[PDB]
């Protein structure tokens, strides 16, 4: 600490570097691809945000491909004291994402009560969708912990890009929805 | 009872002895003829504390030219081998300056093993003679151990890939760190 972000470099520039170093050519081939796509699409597209829980009646999902405004109009219930992971499903199209991470500010009536962030990591472009699981964590419980919360979620990377920003609502009850 | 799969990534300054360390442990032979810049992903069977383990070995390119590409190997890492060279005190200086910042950034909770390579050159006279001209000397074990606790590593180890001495004890400690993990979430 502190960590300085990598210098800007396109994938083409990378493959040109040490062009005839077979051990290094295989190394790049190992990490990068064997990728073409519409140049008019964002290099990174986070698709879904899934709640993974053993206790949950069914997997819960945040579709980040539609109108993000809708999540203010609704709430998401989470049974207190359960342990869970978060599955982040994203896609990379043209260039390397350098250290993409997930920032989550949890407010309660305009009061910041929690700040969590997960390092999703660095990913090159490919056709198949990517997937990142947070380590196992557990929701709080008690009369204080129970209640309604207001969440501001954000996806960024080492280049200070905001790939996605949206707010939504979380309610912690004694039991699940059903 | 099925073999446990753990991911090992090795980072550190260029030409500090990463690739040779991997090849030696993998194939039980130091490569004197040809050494790749980066070693292909080798999966090595290894048994520690009565536990069968399949150890996936990931070599990296420590060059600054790949400061953006190299981190692609980091996800799903279970244990990391942060390396420096005993004969290069400059390489040791990069441990808290370049490598610990990067590893802790991309691999937040992955256990770190600080490795001191080429320890056969510690009492080598040619090396000492060359280092003397920079008011420098080989790294002392105390210096390495100090740095390890400073960067909050799981443990300090030194080895000599050329003599194969210490290599085993490293990857055993690395496997041990990989085989283990209050409360976390959103309190
Ligand atoms: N004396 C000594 N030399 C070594 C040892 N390991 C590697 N070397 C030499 O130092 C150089 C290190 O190369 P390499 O391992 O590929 O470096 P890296 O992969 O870039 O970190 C090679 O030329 C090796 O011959 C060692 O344990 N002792
Ligand atoms: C206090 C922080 C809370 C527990 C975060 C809760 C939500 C997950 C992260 C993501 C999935 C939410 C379901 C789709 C409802
Ligand atoms: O979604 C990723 C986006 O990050 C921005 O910084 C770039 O300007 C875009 O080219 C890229 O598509
Ligand atoms: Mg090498």
């Amino acid at each position: 600490v502190n960590y300085k972000p990598p210098a800007q470099k396109s994938i083409q520039e990378i493959q040109e570097l040490d062009k005839d170093d077979e051990s290094l050519r295989k190394y790049k081939e190992a990490l990068l691809g064997r990728v073409s796509a519409d140049p008019n699409v964002p290099n990174v597209v986070v698709t879904r945000l899934t709640l993974v829980c053993s206790t949950a009646p069914g997997p819960l999902e945040l579709d980040l491909t539609g109108d993000l405004e809708s999540f203010k109009k609704q709430s998401f219930v989470l049974k207190e004291g359960v342990e869970y992971r978060i599955k982040i499903s994203f896609r990379v199209n043209r260039e390397i994402v350098s250290g993409m991470k997930y920032i989550q500010h949890t407010y309660r009536k305009g009061v910041k009560i929690d700040k969590t962030d997960y390092m999703v990591g660095s990913y090159g472009p490919r056709a198949e969708e990517y997937e990142f699981l947070t380590p196992m964590e557990e929701a709080p419980k008690g009369m204080l912990a129970r209640g309604s919360y207001n969440i501001k979620s954000r996806f960024t990377d080492d280049d200070r890009t905001d790939h996605l920003s949206w707010e939504w609502n979380l309610t912690i009850k004694k039991e699940w929805k059903d | 009872m099925a073999a446990i799969r753990k991911k090992l990534v090795i980072v550190g300054d260029g030409a500090c002895g990463k690739t040779c360390l991997l090849i030696v442990f993998s194939k039980d032979q130091f490569p004197e003829v040809y050494v790749p810049t980066v070693f292909e992903n080798y999966v090595a069977d290894i048994e520690v504390d009565g536990k069968q383990v399949e150890l996936a070995l990931w070599d990296t390119a420590g060059q600054e030219d790949y400061d953006r590409l190299r981190p692609l190997s980091y996800p799903d890492t279970d244990v990391i081998l942060m390396c420096f060279s005993i004969d290069s005190p400059d390489s040791l200086e990069n441990i808290p300056e370049k490598w610990t910042p990067e590893v802790k950034h991309f691999c937040p909770n992955v256990p770190i093993i600080l490795v001191g390579n080429k320890k056969d050159l510690r009492n080598d006279e040619h090396t000492r003679r060359e280092l003397a001209k920079m008011k420098q000397e080989p790294v002392k074990p105390e210096e390495g151990r100090d740095m390890a606790n400073r960067i909050g590593a799981f443990g300090y180890m030194e080895c000599s890939a050329k003599t194969k001495d210490g290599v085993r004890e490293v990857f055993e400690m690395a496997t041990r760190a990989a085989l283990q993990a209050k409360k976390s979430g959103c309190l």
